[PDB]
């Protein structure tokens, strides 16, 4: 019966958890990352042509 | 003469075994007693386990 509820425990937290927060949190920062670095890229072309 | 010679011969030989051999045998059943005792509890203890697999 205790390993019973270690069974329960880790099936109910672990897996949904990691699966939402890191899917949410995940796919935001790699959109943020992306459009940061496109940015940067485009200000680092600016400065060069200036140059 | 003949026939109770041979009659006692028979006796000696088989007499004291016999009463150990019925002793092993009632512990025997004692021991059945308490093997059957424990899959009483088995059945109760497997039924229990159902619902962790």
């Amino acid at each position: 019966a205790a390993k019973v509820k270690l069974t329960l425990e880790q099936a109910k937290l672990p897996d949904s958890q990691i699966r939402s927060a890191g899917f949410q949190d995940l796919l935001v920062q790699e959109q943020t990352k992306v459009q940061t670095a496109q940015t940067r890229r485009i200000d680092q072309e600016i400065l060069s042509a200036g140059f | 003469i003949t026939a109770v010679l041979q009659n006692a011969v028979m006796f000696l030989l088989q007499k004291d075994e016999a009463a150990n051999k019925a002793a092993l045998v009632e512990a025997q059943i004692k021991l059945t007693e308490k093997q059957g005792e424990l899959l009483d509890k088995q059945i109760a203890q497997a039924d229990k386990d159902a619902e962790l697999i």
